[PDB]
């Protein structure tokens, strides 16, 4: 019986709950296009420059 | 300032990979001695015999030899990290100036500083002097990963306010 | 305010950018194992009681 | 005037750059302290031990270190901005004429 | 209303899915053993009624 | 008509795209868990009437 | 359940609405490359002054 | 009348955060009384005892504790929602002039 | 300026200080307002001379 009850208690400490889990690896891959997509556009601003001759 | 930050990121990224190793060795020397808790308490039948007792020491004495062997194998290329040259905590410099230093302290982690080497399991005292060291050299290593831990996640934080 | 030398918009989008790759990595190896305190980096008290509840 | 307020524009965006830097660095002491928050939380169990809240002690000793770091180092090329240098207010002028000052005033934190 | 930082509606399906996890576990060691009060958990009245009635 | 600084167009379509996903939203929580009155939105006489019928 | 409602109520405070955002990013794009046109269609007005015989 | 409408929108979103934590906080004060009108029915059994009532009374004590708890812990980051500060109700502007208030109560419990 | 214009003490504490210091805002854009149209007109004007003595 006391052998459960610690099962119990440890694994609510080192063990991930896969609802937690996946829906934060969900979560940071919109952020990775969205940052990826915001850097790539950004790296062209200086192009501006050279609207107005050169 | 800008280029002084710059190389003091990369000084903090390698502070972070040194303190990452020694804690991944620690692991594994905590798995080994678990297992030498149990030979112990197996090691306490009634219905053994004198040539049990002896087998059940034979597997105890080469898991002590890997925890030293472990201690003098973990190495930053060339540098070995558990035999006490971080037993006084060295400097890395994450700022552009003087004084701007972060400390990593690793004690010398193998056999004879975890007061291993010599475990018999023949009397009654025996059997009962080898638990209590085994506990102890759990809880110490437990300690040094706890204050390992800290500094890598206080060295994080230097990072995302130098960039 | 129009200047070719520094682009600082590209460094504020380089460490988000950094931040959620990081984010992901952590992400993936709880998964592949199932272990929420992987290393030291996470709960400090956490390990060494699960330390004493595998004994 | 026109050569006066030219002047007094780069002056001002001086300004806006201190102000900026100290802003930041506060936002890493914000995190670290919330941190403390939580481990402060987590030293109330029933369940620790006099060798567990040691090491949850150990966390909070280095956490604190920090915040003593970041004071002491946030600076604008070589002035100090957060170890109360601007604990009274400085001033930076932005107009033509004598008078026309703006005046910035950052605490020690 | 389209945010990528929190998702409110995750937080309540995740809820609702470890209400019914519980729920089928508790069911399943009732129906293995085949008692009602395995634990304290349920009546606590009953339990001490039964003991002296199993006297 | 061909204006640059207000976008109306835009004002309605993202009014009609915020109630499109407000009303997906609301479905899933009641799948979920199966209950139509989750919360007072709903029948605020049936859940009164609910409570004494649960007693 | 009191812990999903305070995050409705904080990110309503701290976070974006792409549609919103997005319109503005659009928005802003082409008043750029209207203004470079205009910039530098009048850095020639004083051209002008040739045509009076230097 | 545009930027005063969309501080007016804000004004109202806060409001139904709110009233959304206090509703949620009540469904849980109604399971707890639910639970002591069946231990009230089931302590009028003829085939208890005086030991046997004594149990049961203590079941219902820290139940009724639990009711206190929510009570008194209930809040909006800081405010507590449910310990009378809302019996006269608050006022909300959503609108962009003086009189487009609404007004949110929220009895003690 | 700010003591012309009926502002310089504005609290928001009470629920009357709010309704107070509400009606002095909307006051102060009108008096702005008015001042702007009568420079207006009187560059309207002064155009109109100008093409005149030419």
């Amino acid at each position: 019986n006391t052998q459960a009850n610690v099962a119990d208690a440890k694994s609510r400490i080192v063990d991930v709950d896969f609802a937690k889990e996946t829906s934060a690896m969900t979560k940071y891959q919109v952020l990775q296009q969205t940052g990826s997509a915001m850097l790539a556009q950004a790296n062209q601003l200086p192009q501006v420059a050279l609207s107005l001759l050169g | 300032q800008v280029r002084g930050l710059e190389v003091g990121m990369r000084n903090a990224n390698d502070a972070i990979s040194i303190a990452q190793i020694a804690e991944g060795a620690m692991q594994e020397q905590t798995n080994m001695l678990q297992r030498m808790r149990d030979l112990t308490i197996q090691s306490e039948n009634g219905a053994n015999s004198t040539a049990d007792l002896v087998s059940i020491k034979a597997e105890m004495d080469q898991l002590a030899t890997e925890i030293d062997s472990i201690g003098n194998s973990t190495a930053f290329g060339n540098t070995k990290l558990l035999t006490g040259t971080f037993s006084a905590g060295k400097v890395f410099q994450v700022g552009h100036q003087e004084g701007e230093d972060i400390k990593v302290t690793v004690k010398a982690s193998n056999k004879t500083s975890l007061s291993v080497g010599a475990l018999n399991n023949a009397t009654s005292a025996n059997r009962a002097s080898s638990l209590a060291k085994i506990d102890a050299a759990i809880k110490t290593i437990d300690s040094q990963r706890a204050d390992l831990g800290a500094v890598q996640n206080r060295l994080a934080h230097n990072i995302s306010n130098s960039a | 305010a129009i200047t070719v030398n520094t682009n600082v918009t590209s460094m504020k989008a380089q460490k988000n950018l950094n931040t959620s790759n990081s984010g992901l990595s952590t992400s993936m190896e709880r998964l592949s194992s199932g272990l929420r305190i992987n290393s030291a980096k996470d709960d400090a008290a956490g390990l060494a009681i699960s330390n004493r509840l595998n004994s």
